């Protein structure tokens, strides 16, 4: 029935969970270093957060033109 | 296996992972 | 007449007014 | 016309059923 | 044990004279599930035209569509 | 009374900021067109260049009662400058009820408040009957089965 | 069914599939909970990790910008986008998922999937008694923490100008929006929030009570000094003294429960109800109709010098709050405001 | 033993006959919180008003000087008596005792007497019936949670004019002055508190649920089903064993809480241990310990502070700051 | 003076539900 | 009167819950 | 009117009240009391389509009843008047007078045909039990259900005004006074004249 | 199903129902009436 | 089947779960966060 005690006991668990674990931590930590994490989920990098045109914190004061203008002052 | 349990055990296991070591990179991170 | 008269008129009395929260994009 | 936010709208509901379709194929297999 | 005879009573009684009668299987159910979910997309169009995520030609959405 | 409309002491159109819903009280602040702050009513009278009695703001209005009489001087710009901060100001009549000074809900607020707890108390209501509809047999009894 | 002969469908063989025992139940409510639940917690988790708030409040709330736990949230999108569903496809992303993370709309599908999963799990409480063949006061009892999220995530914002002044999903965002009410809306004055108050507090202190009462009654049963192993799921006899208990909290308290159905009922009763009055007062703080002021006591201190009273006190504190919160707290508004307007005390 | 003065005072005194016991506890809890009492609804109703900051400025707390049951409050005693036990015999006159706050020392330290001497005889019941004597544990956290804002903050800021007053609006103004200056919702142990008692009604709740949905029918529709059989037989209703299978089921069927005996543990200990970390907090808070301080952690590459929730917290903490006795300062930086 | 709404309102929320659960009780208990 | 019908109902809650614990219906079945 | 007809209808409770074993609700198959709930919803959805269709086709037009009140877009000017119904998908604008009466004729033909529908038909075994339908605590809690949805919409519909919530009647909106509507007005009237 | 009403039944209420019920109307009073005459 | 005791599997899953949580807290006072 696997009532999960024999199974983190016996081997074949840590067989295929030797490679697995690792390797989804390796790809958590290759997705923040190349800034794959900011580029998909848009968060601005610590250099990107003020343009030369506006020093100020952003403000969005649209709705149906949103997308342009978050385009616009987003971090080009 | 691949029953519900595996299911539900391994998508709550997964991305949990994945964010861990995600967020231990990101304590590396200065500005 | 003037719109962009009028909304720089209401521009300091209230900012949540319809007339600028359109189109400000092109501002 | 068919102004684009309604063309997204259908689209919209054509994906919501590809959805359901895909739990509902979930539930009869397993 | 015999009820109160009424003239409205014996007329409204035929309306009331087969309680409990059902028809066999499913019966409409899929039809109603189909009336069901085009009520629910016809509620989703007139919630976003009025929540304003649903643009149309002729829709204005404001207080200038009375003027 | 008219449209408050306020000018500076060299002489540009100021704008009293309007109160928010969210506002019991608001500051009073007259701020310039291109959005600026210009003057206001300072809590501390004690700094800076804001004050009304150093900006020199007049108060003109354009209206019924009041058509072309300006106030420079007194502490009147003051008060038509909060009661702008309102909007429109109005003459009021406080005696006839014996008015209170706070504002009131309007019976479109008096609607929806009383229709929205009603609109979750009848959804508990219908959450309960369901319950008890649907649970009929061990509502009643089961009888050691 | 009813003594009949019911030739199979489908509806039986996935009823039959979905009503099973597993390691988790599933049901005909778990196609709806478990995507809903699954997406709304992942969700938040996503987004108080990468998700940036710097568009829509001019913020950090994340994991990638350097904050906590308790610091980083998913923000609320900007006023300006008003009460918009904020869709993926909808007329403000235009189905640009990187933009639509920016703009706030990942609030907007943890707020609806997650009131989708609270749906969906109140179904599924009814699903498992109904299977159980027991009353569903489980699920009676939960439909209290929904109107709490629903008046509070739903109708607040709805009543206010927009998402915006919903609770983001956090911590110290959930701390701006409770600091949010008691300086604008005077939150702990309000009768409805003072029940529901008295119902977490007396609830708290009935699991207390009742807790400790049946751990100090609990008869012998045993020989040996743990009282945990003396305990027998198979013998038909109580396992802690109710007459003992109701004498001690008679003769400590004046008043005791004789009855477990009533004391069982009470503690079901007392938070549920709590949680409904605070859910009834969110409602009407939806429409800024808010126990804020006592007339009497501000026309007094109007026209007394002399007057003052703890409430006095809690008016000017609340009056600060606005005041020094407005101009970082709404960015939509604009407010810059100098600091010789703002209300200040003595050097401070 | 039955024809002696002292002894018949014992067995009068520990006798479990009485409606109320009494007990060697209760010979102190009665008058200490019989003199709390009557001095407590006394000043509520007629107190006259009394200079709280030391600053002559009197607030009234008191019914007959003009305000409700929610504004109403026996105030904190004056900033400048300090926490220096004003009792009447230290003052010149009543009116002087009144004006300076002495009621709320009276209140506040019979009160804490009366409180510890309710739990040793809670103590004392459970041990003249035979019981097991940890509900007076249980109740060490209110009575803890009652001193540390009672007495405890009192002592760690200076002057009994910090405790918490004796009333609704009090206790509100308490809790923003609190929050301004300790930041209290970003204190962990009051993480802990508010999760002790969110958890404590949602235990209660499920507990409740639990007892009043496992049943047989033994009440029917009507006011008791006892055609079955009337009042006098021991053949038990109930269930815990469908309860235990429903709360399973209600999840994954793993955590398992078969043991009622551990299931109530788990009920007396949860909210118990978060109100005693919480109690704590506000004692810490007294030395001022103050909760979590992350204004302006987060700064970008070239070191401009970007704005935070806890920086949205800070400024409404400073905007209570700056609101809290407008008149009682004198210097810039809040140290009494 | 006098707030008689206020007077009003709050005899007739202590007299008419207090009436009835005392009538309530004195029916009941006239009747075991 | 304003603090008179304050007075009232603090004293009738105290009499309520006196009579409660002292004229109470002596506890029947356990 | 009202204060008549609540007389008439208290009469009426009294007479129902005394004649309640009345043979019109007792089965005839088996003697005991029953209510058939499929055909009463079926006749009580036919007279209540029956009534939406009058009040729209008729009241609203104004071919035999007043209308409704109809106004400016700023609430100057407003009287009840008849309004001709819109049929697109400016009938669906929650601000267009002419998407009421349209709504109520075309909401009232379908429940004149889904009364027609729960006369004729039974419903089937399955959903019978499932639901209940037997059972007047079921209906209850599916009244309930459809009531406070009805609640919830007129609620949102008072807050955020509509064609049925005139500004001359209910007083202005909140979401007007932050999205300066009437100021944007005024303005731009002083704008034109200047 | 005759002259009398089957469906006839009475109101029972105990002295802990109606100590509940005065507390419950007497404590709504004291936290209300201070809004109403506010 | 019991080939790795239970014990020490939860006692390195300890360690491991006891190093992140390290982890995160010395993160509060490096890098991003750090108020520096
Ligand atoms: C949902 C239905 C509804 C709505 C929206 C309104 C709305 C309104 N009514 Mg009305 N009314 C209603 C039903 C309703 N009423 C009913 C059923 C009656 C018959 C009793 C009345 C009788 C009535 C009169 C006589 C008057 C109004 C008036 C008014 C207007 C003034 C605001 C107000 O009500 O005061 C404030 C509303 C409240 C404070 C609501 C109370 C909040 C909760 C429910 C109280 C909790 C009860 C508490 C437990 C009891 C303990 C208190 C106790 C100590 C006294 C307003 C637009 C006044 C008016 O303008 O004249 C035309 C007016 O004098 N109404
Ligand atoms: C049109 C809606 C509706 C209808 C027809 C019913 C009908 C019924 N309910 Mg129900 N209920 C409803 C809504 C409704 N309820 C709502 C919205 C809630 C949430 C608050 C509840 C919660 C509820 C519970 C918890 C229970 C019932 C019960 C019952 C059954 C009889 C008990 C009874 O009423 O005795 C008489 C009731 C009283 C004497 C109440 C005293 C008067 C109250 C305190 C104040 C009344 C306010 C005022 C005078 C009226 C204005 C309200 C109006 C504007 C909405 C009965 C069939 C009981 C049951 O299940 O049967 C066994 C039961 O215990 N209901
Ligand atoms: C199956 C569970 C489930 C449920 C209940 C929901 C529910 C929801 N989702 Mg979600 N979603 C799901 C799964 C689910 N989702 C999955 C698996 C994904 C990953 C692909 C997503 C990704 C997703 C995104 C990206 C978003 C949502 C959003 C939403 C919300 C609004 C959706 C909407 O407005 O469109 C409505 C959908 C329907 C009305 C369903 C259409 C049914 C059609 C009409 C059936 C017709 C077919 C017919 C039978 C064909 C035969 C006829 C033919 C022969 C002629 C909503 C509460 C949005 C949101 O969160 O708001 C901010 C949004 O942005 N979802
Ligand atoms: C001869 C019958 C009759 C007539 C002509 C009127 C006429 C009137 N009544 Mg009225 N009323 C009546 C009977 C009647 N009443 C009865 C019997 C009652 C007791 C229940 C009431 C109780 C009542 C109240 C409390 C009020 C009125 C009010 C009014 C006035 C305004 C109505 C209004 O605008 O609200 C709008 C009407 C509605 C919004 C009804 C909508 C119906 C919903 C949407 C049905 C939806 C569910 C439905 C079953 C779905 C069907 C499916 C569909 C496909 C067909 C108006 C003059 C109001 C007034 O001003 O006082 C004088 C007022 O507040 N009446
Ligand atoms: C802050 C307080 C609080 C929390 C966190 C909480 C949490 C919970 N309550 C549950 C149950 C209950 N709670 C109950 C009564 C109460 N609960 C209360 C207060 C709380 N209850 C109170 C005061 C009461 C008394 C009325 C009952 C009666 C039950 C149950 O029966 C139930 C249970 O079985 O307990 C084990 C659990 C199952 C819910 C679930 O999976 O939904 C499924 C749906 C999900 C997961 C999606 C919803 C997502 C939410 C609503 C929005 C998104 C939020 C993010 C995911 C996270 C944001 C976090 C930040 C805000 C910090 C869950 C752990
Ligand atoms: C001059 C004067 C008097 C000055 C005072 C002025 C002033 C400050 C007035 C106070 C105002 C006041 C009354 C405020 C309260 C107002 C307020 C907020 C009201 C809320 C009203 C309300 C309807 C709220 C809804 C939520 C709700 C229902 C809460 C009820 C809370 C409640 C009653 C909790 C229970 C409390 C309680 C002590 C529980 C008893 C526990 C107990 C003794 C168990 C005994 C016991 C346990 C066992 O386990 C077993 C086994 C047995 C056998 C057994 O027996
Ligand atoms: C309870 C049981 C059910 C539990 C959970 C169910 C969850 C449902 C989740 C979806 C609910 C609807 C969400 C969108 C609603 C919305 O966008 O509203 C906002 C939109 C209107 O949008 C507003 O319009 C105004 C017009 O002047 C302004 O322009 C505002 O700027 C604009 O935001 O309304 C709707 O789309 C639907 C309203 C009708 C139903 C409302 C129910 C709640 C009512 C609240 C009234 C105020 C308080
Ligand atoms: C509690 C409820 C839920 C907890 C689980 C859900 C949240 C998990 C994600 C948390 C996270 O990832 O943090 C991730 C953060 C990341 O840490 C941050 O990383 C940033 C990287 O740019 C910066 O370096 C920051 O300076 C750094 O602090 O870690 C922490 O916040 C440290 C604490 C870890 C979280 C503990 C939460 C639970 C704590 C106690 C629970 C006790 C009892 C619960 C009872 C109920
Ligand atoms: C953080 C600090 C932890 C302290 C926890 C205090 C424990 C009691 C608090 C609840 C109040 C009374 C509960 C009522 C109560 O006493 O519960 C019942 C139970 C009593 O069990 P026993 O009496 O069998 O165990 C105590 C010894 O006699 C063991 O033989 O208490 C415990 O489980 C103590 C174990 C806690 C282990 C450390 C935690
Ligand atoms: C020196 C002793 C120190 C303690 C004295 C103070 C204790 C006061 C007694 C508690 C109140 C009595 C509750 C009456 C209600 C009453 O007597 O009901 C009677 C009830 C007993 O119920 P039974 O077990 O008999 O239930 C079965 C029945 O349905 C059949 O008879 O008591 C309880 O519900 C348990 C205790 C709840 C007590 C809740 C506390 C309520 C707080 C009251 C606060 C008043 C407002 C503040 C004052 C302005
Ligand atoms: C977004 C989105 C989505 C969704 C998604 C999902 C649903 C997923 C997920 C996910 C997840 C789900 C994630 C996670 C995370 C987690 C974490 C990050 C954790 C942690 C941390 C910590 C710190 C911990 C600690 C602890 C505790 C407290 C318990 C026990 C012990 C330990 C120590 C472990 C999609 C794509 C659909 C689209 C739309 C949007
Ligand atoms: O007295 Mn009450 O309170 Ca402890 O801080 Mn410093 O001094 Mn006062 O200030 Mn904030
Ligand atoms: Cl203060
Ligand atoms: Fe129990
Ligand atoms: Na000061």
């Amino acid at each position: 029935e696997r009532p999960f005690s024999d199974i983190l006991t016996s081997i074949r668990y840590w067989v295929i969970h030797s490679i697995t674990v690792p390797s989804l931590f390796i790809a958590g930590w290759l997705f923040v270093s190349t800034g794959l994490a900011y580029d998909v989920f848009g968060s601005p990098r610590p250099n990107e957060y003020f343009t030369e045109d506006r020093q100020d914190a952003p403000l969005i004061t649209d709705r149906f033109n949103a997308l342009e203008q978050v385009k616009k002052l987003s971090a080009q | 296996i691949f029953t519900v349990r595996w299911l539900a055990i391994h998508a709550i296991a997964v991305p949990t992972i994945f964010f861990l070591g995600a967020i231990t990179a990101m304590q590396f991170i200065q500005r | 007449q003037r719109v962009r008269t009028v909304l720089d008129m209401d521009d300091p009395a209230k900012e949540e007014t319809v007339k600028e929260l359109r189109k400000d994009i092109n501002n | 016309s068919v102004t684009p936010s309604l063309k997204n709208f259908l689209l919209s509901l054509v994906a919501g059923a590809v959805v359901l379709a895909a739990i509902a194929g979930a539930v009869t297999a397993v | 044990e015999p009820g109160i005879v009424t003239p409205l009573g014996t007329l409204l009684r035929p309306l009331n004279s087969e309680a409990g009668k059902v028809l066999p299987g499913w019966g409409t159910t899929v039809l109603m599930a189909v009336a069901i979910l085009l009520f629910a997309v016809f509620l989703l169009i007139i919630l976003e035209i009025y929540n304003s995520s649903l643009i149309l030609d002729g829709v204005t959405n404001s207080w200038e569509s009375l003027a | 009374l008219g449209h408050a409309s306020f000018k500076d002491q060299e002489g540009r159109e100021l704008f009293v900021r309007r109160m928010p819903t969210f506002f019991e009280t608001f500051p009073v602040v007259l701020i310039d067109k291109d959005g600026v702050v210009r003057a206001d009513v300072p809590f501390r009278k004690a700094e800076s260049k804001y004050s009304i009695e150093q900006v020199g703001v007049s108060v003109t209005f354009y209206g019924g009662e009041l058509n072309g009489l300006t106030f420079t001087d007194p502490s009147t710009v003051k008060k038509y400058a909060r009661k702008a901060q309102l909007g429109e100001i109005f003459e009021f009549d406080r005696s006839t009820l014996q008015s209170d000074g706070v504002f009131r809900s309007s019976p479109r607020g008096w609607f929806t408040f009383g229709h929205l707890s009603f609109a979750l108390l009848f959804f508990f209501g219908h959450i309960w009957h369901g319950s008890r509809t649907i649970f009929r047999d061990v509502f009643a009894g089961i009888d050691e089965d | 069914i009813g003594t009949y002969q019911e030739k199979r469908t489908w509806f039986d063989d996935a009823d039959d599939w979905l009503r099973q025992d597993r390691f988790v139940f599933v049901g005909w409510s778990g196609l709806l909970l478990l995507p809903c639940a699954y997406f709304a917690v992942g969700g938040w988790l996503t987004g108080c990790t990468f998700v940036t708030s710097w568009y829509t409040h001019g913020l950090a709330s994340s994991y990638i910008e350097g904050c906590n736990f308790l610091t980083a949230a998913v923000s609320t999108p900007a006023n300006s986008l008003g009460h918009s569903l904020l869709f993926v496809w909808g007329p403000e992303a235009q189905g640009d998922l990187t933009r639509w993370f920016q703009l706030g709309g990942l609030w907007a599908f943890v707020a609806l999937h997650g009131a989708f999963g609270l749906i969906g799990f109140m179904l599924r409480q009814f699903e498992i008694a109904r299977s159980v063949n027991l009353r569903p006061y489980n699920a009676i009892a939960f439909s209290a923490p929904i109107a709490v999220f629903v008046s509070v995530f739903l109708i607040y914002p709805l009543g206010q100008s927009g998402w915006f002044f919903a609770p983001s999903f956090g911590v110290a965002s959930i701390f701006r929006f409770i600091l949010f009410f008691q300086g604008f809306h005077n939150w702990t004055l309000n009768p409805f929030h003072m029940m529901g108050v008295a119902g977490v507090l007396g609830a708290a202190l009935l699991c207390a009570i009742h807790g400790a009462t049946v751990e100090n009654t609990l008869f012998e049963d045993g020989d040996g000094a743990n009282t945990f192993r003396a305990f027998n799921p198979t013998q038909a006899e109580e396992t802690y003294s109710m007459v003992t208990a109701n004498r001690f909290w008679s003769q400590i308290f004046g008043v005791a429960f004789s009855n477990k159905r009533w004391l069982h009922f009470f503690m079901l009763f007392v938070p549920v109800t709590g949680l409904w009055m605070s859910a009834l007062g969110v409602v009407g703080l939806a429409l800024n109709l808010r126990a804020y002021d006592f007339v009497s006591q501000e026309i007094r201190a109007a026209e007394d010098p002399e007057f003052e009273t703890f409430y006095t006190k809690n008016i000017l504190l609340n009056e600060g709050i606005r005041a020094w919160m407005a101009a970082q707290d709404q960015p939509h508004e604009k407010l810059t405001l100098p600091e010789e307007v703002l209300p200040r005390g003595n050097a401070l | 033993e039955n024809t002696s003065l002292w002894a018949r005072f014992c067995e009068w005194i520990t006798s479990t006959e009485n409606r109320l016991y009494i007990g060697w506890f209760g010979v102190i809890m009665i008058p200490t919180l019989l003199t709390a009492i009557s001095v407590y609804i006394i000043a509520f109703i007629a107190a006259p008003p009394v200079d709280i900051d030391g600053i002559r400025e009197p607030v009234s707390g008191s019914l007959l000087y003009g305000n409700n049951i929610i504004t109403g409050a026996v105030v904190p005693t004056s900033n400048a008596i300090g926490l220096h036990f004003y009792p009447i015999w230290e003052a010149a006159s009543l009116d002087e005792w009144l004006y300076n706050g002495g009621p709320y020392q009276l209140v506040v330290c019979h009160f804490f007497l009366g409180v510890c001497c309710y739990m040793g005889r809670e103590w004392e019941l459970s041990y003249r019936l035979g019981m097991r004597p940890w509900i007076a544990v249980a109740y060490s956290a209110p009575v803890a949670a009652a001193t540390a804002v009672f007495i405890i903050y009192p002592i760690g800021q200076g002057s009994f004019s910090d405790g918490m007053p004796l009333g609704i609006s009090g206790t509100f103004n308490f809790m923003i002055v609190f929050q301004a200056e300790h930041n209290i919702l970003m204190h962990p142990f009051h993480m802990f508190g508010v999760a002790g008692v969110f958890g404590g009604s949602l235990f209660s709740a499920m507990h409740g649920s639990l007892v009043t949905s496992s049943l047989i029918r033994e009440t029917t529709e009507n006011e008791s089903a006892n055609a079955g059989y009337k009042f006098g037989q021991e053949e038990e209703t109930y269930n815990i064993v469908a309860a235990h299978g429903y709360f399973g089921r209600l999840i994954f069927q793993y955590a398992s809480f078969n043991n009622s005996r551990s299931l109530h543990f788990f009920l007396a200990v949860w909210p118990v241990v978060c109100i005693w970390l919480t109690a704590l907090g506000i004692s810490t808070m007294a030395f001022n310990l103050n909760g979590f301080n992350f204004n302006q952690s987060v700064v970008d590459s070239n070191g401009r502070v970007l704005n935070t929730w806890a920086d949205i917290i800070n400024r409404a903490n400073l905007g209570m700051e700056v609101m809290h006795e407008r008149n009682a300062h004198n210097f810039p930086l809040d140290l009494a | 003076e006098v707030n008689i709404l206020g007077l009003t309102a709050t005899a007739l929320f202590i007299i008419i539900p207090t009436s009835f659960l005392l009538i309530l009780y004195v029916k009941t208990a006239a009747s075991e | 009167m304003e603090a008179l019908v304050y007075t009232f109902l603090l004293i009738g809650t105290l009499g309520i819950i006196f009579f409660s614990i002292f004229f109470r219906e002596p506890p029947r079945i356990a | 009117s009202h204060i008549v007809l609540s007389g008439l209808l208290f009469l009426a409770s009294v007479w129902h009240w005394v004649y309640w074993d009345l043979e019109l609700f007792r089965d005839p198959r088996t003697g005991k009391t029953a209510l058939d709930l499929p055909k009463i919803f079926g006749i009580h959805l036919f007279l209540a389509g029956l009534l939406c269709f009058g009040f729209g086709a008729f009241h609203v037009t104004g071919v035999f009843g007043p209308g409704i009140w109809v106004s400016d877009p700023y609430g100057l000017t407003g009287s009840v008047q008849p309004v001709a119904p819109s049929w697109g998908a400016e009938g669906f604008d929650p601000y267009n007078p002419g998407g009421v009466p349209a709504h109520h004729i075309a909401a009232g033909i379908l429940g004149v045909l889904a009364g027609l529908f729960h006369l004729c038909v039974r419903p089937s075994i399955r959903l019978y039990f499932g639901l209940s339908m037997g059972s007047i605590e079921s209906v209850l809690s599916s009244s309930i259900a459809a009531v406070f949805w009805a609640a919830f919409v007129v609620a949102g519909t008072m807050w955020y005004g509509s064609a049925a919530t005139p500004i001359e009647l209910f007083g202005p909106t909140r979401y007007q006074w932050d999205q300066g509507f009437f100021q944007q007005e005024i303005q731009k009237r002083v704008a034109q004249s200047t | 199903m005759a002259r009398p009403n089957p469906n006839k039944q009475v109101v029972e209420l105990n002295r802990s129902s109606l100590y509940w019920g005065l507390l419950l109307i007497f404590v709504l009073a004291v936290l209300f009436s201070s809004y109403i005459f506010n | 089947i019991g080939r790795i005791p239970l014990w020490l599997v939860g006692t390195v899953v300890g360690l491991l779960a006891i190093g992140l949580l390290a982890i995160f807290f010395y993160g509060s006072y490096v890098g991003l966060g750090s108020s520096l």
